[PDB]
RNA sequence: CCGCACCUCGGAGAGGUA
DNA sequence: GGGTATTCGCCGTGTACCTCTCCTAGCCC
DNA sequence: GGGCTACCTCTTGACGGCGAATACCC
């Protein structure tokens, strides 16, 4: 849940994002990339 | 309720192994995929929309507006939309004919060449509006005009007469009356009166659905023009559409006089200028009705900006409308540019003589003269022969 | 292997060539993508690729080579120009560059420039040493640019009336003031045709900003020259960009002693675009005009000048009046005291279907003795003194009936005496 | 805010205290 | 089939408190 | 200077000792 992994509210536009949110973002990116690549029928090496 | 029943029936039918068929207009989202909206819901996002995979979009080069009809399947565990297995018909034609097509952005525009005569020919008293329209402002294929009129001038009756004359004289043309931000009862009345397709978006929903329906309609029109079709769109919402775009546009810090954003008139002006006559085949005519003297300076600014865009203005007089004289058309203010390309030499000379005779007379006097002269006969040919 | 050569080829031949090269199905592909794939496949074999275009230096420091067939619109086939080469050859916005190009590698999106072969249609050794346009000494119109056809055609009457009313020379900065629905389109077409027929050596450029696409494609297929236009479907930003590119190209051409002719038809629309793109300063003048909005159109208009060292720049803009908007009236009243030639057109004469509907009384040219001989100037003065008492419509009818009798104006002048 | 002008709220490191 | 040389790297860092510092700007466009 | 997005470089080292990978025979 987002309250258990919130963004630290600090002054300025930047944000020291939590490591868990960064990991979730990376996993979502790497999953969406494979989801959009599997429909294109890419070569087996790239899929692997 | 009917949608859930159809969903359950299609599931039970697919459990046996039979094929399921579907249809709808494609709406490609920004993420890459799209859905097949339904026509009976005025292109509204439904729970039973057909999902379109990006693979098929890349395979057939599908775009927003393409009518797609093919085999669908019910969703599996973890899905919420119908997956598209095989497309059978694309834009009421085979995909092999739609793959070798020219984009709408590459078509060469031209002026109105073919004459779209609005005169009925049955000698009815309702035909007087179409006769006056043909005498004042002849309309051709690909015309881009504006129906300028204050409120309570007779826009509804004039629009109904135009639609009926189009359905009577030109039944082959695809008539689409898109009404945005209007009353539901008027929409129902129009849909059960005109002979064509009626898509609407009442004020019960925000302007986002208005913009979406406008985009779907213009994309379908562009695709039909690409398929060599003559599309005619009677959008009596251009002012409402401009208000919607000005409401949904992000603030830029540059607001014009009357509360108009600097980049708000871009989308409606592009929608208006999309109408053009194609030399390779087909045309697109958009007849819009602008609102003036509505008490808001925003509408006045919108009208003044859109005046320099079209090539046809049909002004209506409030006094003649209050005197219950229909059609209450301001003959002096009306006109069409490059009218010699839609009328013959003798017809142009007769129209010039009629304008030179009508101009000195007043509005009410000219209208009474025209009505008394047209009531003597049924066709305008006898009027032309008697004027000489 | 040239970009413009592949752009001029039709779609069918390009599809056939791509299918022969053995690539993906090009039938369901854009022509630009087809050309891009063909260039990639041809460069994979080791051959060289060449391109050209007008340079548009960005604010960051890099730039692209726009194409003329797309009205200098941002395209995927633009050639990237590194700032290093710009700093090495002192390139500026408007310099025509033609050199070898290469397809973009992995991680790139535009063609790169390796070696420049020709600058401004000339050797780079002649372009490295040049005098800027801001340093050229201005002068009045010296050379006479006669607009009369001389073939005795019925359409030559407009050119004859224009020559009798306001002769045009090199470096002239005039204005065509006319209310709407007067005949500006036919007049501009006749002017462009007469310029292309009498003086084919001059570089003719027709700028049409915020106009209808039908008129654009009509002008493009009618005049014998370059047509750069921007329809109303585009924002004012593209209008400003096109105007800047056109004026920069004109300046770069004049710097090489070239005779540039710009037939502007949207000075009012250009001023409206500049007033729309300027940030609000909280101060609005009478009519809705910003205090700093007319400066850019003022400079664009004043760029026209005659150069003594060589070349000239002629700008003929058509201003709009009686349009119902006070902003256009203020713009016209401000630009009236700027130019040195006004060719007014009367709506009352246009309503009578008397073409051309030219207001001969208010027309004229300053320092007209520098473009006409003594006897010609005396005959024009006598004709003006005879025409002045008569009314506008009567004078126009008299002039038409007297010019229809003969083919040349010299015979009319000789018969007047 | 549209136009001047009178005739019948966090993670790492360093130092210290008990 | 099993009893045991080396060893690849498997998880405890006393408790409490205080002060201070460090916290991304990259590419062809 | 910048948009959603991708390139920086390395097979904290001791241990305190506990369970256990492939190995050498009995």
């Amino acid at each position: 849940p987002p309250d258990l992994r919130p963004l630290v509210p600090l002054d300025g536009g930047r944000f020291a994002t939590s490591d868990l949110n960064d990991l979730y973002r990376r996993v979502i990116n790497r999953n969406n990339r494979l989801k959009r690549l599997l429909d294109l029928a890419a070569p087996d090496i790239i899929v692997r | 309720r009917k949608q859930d029943i159809i969903f359950a029936i299609l599931k039970q039918h697919a459990k046996s192994g039979e094929d399921i068929f579907g249809d709808g207009v494609l709406e490609i989202l920004q993420d890459g995929f799209g859905f097949l909206r339904s026509a009976d819901s005025s292109y509204l996002a439904g729970p039973d929309d057909i999902y379109v995979s990006p693979s098929q979009i890349r395979r057939f080069n599908l775009r927003t507006g393409d009518t797609i009809s093919g085999k669908i399947r019910p969703p599996k565990e973890g899905e919420r939309y119908f997956a598209l297995l095989k497309v059978n018909e694309v834009n009421f034609d085979k995909p092999e004919n739609a793959r070798n097509k020219i984009l709408f952005e590459n078509l060469t525009p031209l002026h109105a060449n073919s004459r779209l005569r609005m005169e009925r020919g049955n000698g009815s008293t309702e035909d007087l509006t179409a006769r006056v329209l043909d005498l004042a402002s002849p309309i051709g294929r690909g015309q881009r005009g504006l129906i300028v009129a204050p409120p309570k001038a007779g826009k509804t009756m004039l629009l109904q007469n135009i639609a009926q004359s189009i359905a009577y004289n030109h039944p082959d043309c695809v008539l689409m009356v898109l009404l945005i931000d209007e009353r539901p009862e008027e929409v129902t009345e129009m849909q059960r009166l005109v002979k064509g397709e009626v898509v609407a978006s009442t004020f019960d929903e925000p302007a986002s659905r208005h913009v979406q329906v406008a985009e779907m309609v213009i994309e379908k029109a562009k695709r039909l023009v690409e398929h060599k079709k003559d599309v005619i769109i009677l959008l009596d919402s251009i002012t409402r559409l401009a208000r919607a775009y000005n409401t949904v546009v992000p603030a830029s810090g540059k607001v014009l006089t009357g509360g108009v954003d600097a980049n708000a008139l871009h989308r409606p002006k592009r929608f208006f200028g999309a109408a053009r006559n194609v030399e390779e085949g087909g045309s697109l005519t958009i007849i819009a009705t602008a609102l003036i003297d509505t008490g808001s300076k925003m509408d006045e600014v919108i009208y003044e900006e859109f005046k320099g865009t079209g090539n046809m203005e049909l002004h209506l007089s409030r006094k003649i409308a209050e005197k219950r004289v229909f059609p209450a058309i301001d003959y002096n203010r009306s006109g069409t540019r490059k009218e010699e390309l839609l009328t013959t030499q003798e017809e142009l000379q007769k129209m010039w003589i009629l304008r030179k005779i009508i101009h000195p007379m007043g509005e009410i006097d000219a209208m009474e003269f025209l009505i008394n002269k047209l009531a003597m006969t049924k066709t305008n040919d006898d009027f032309f022969e008697m004027m000489k």
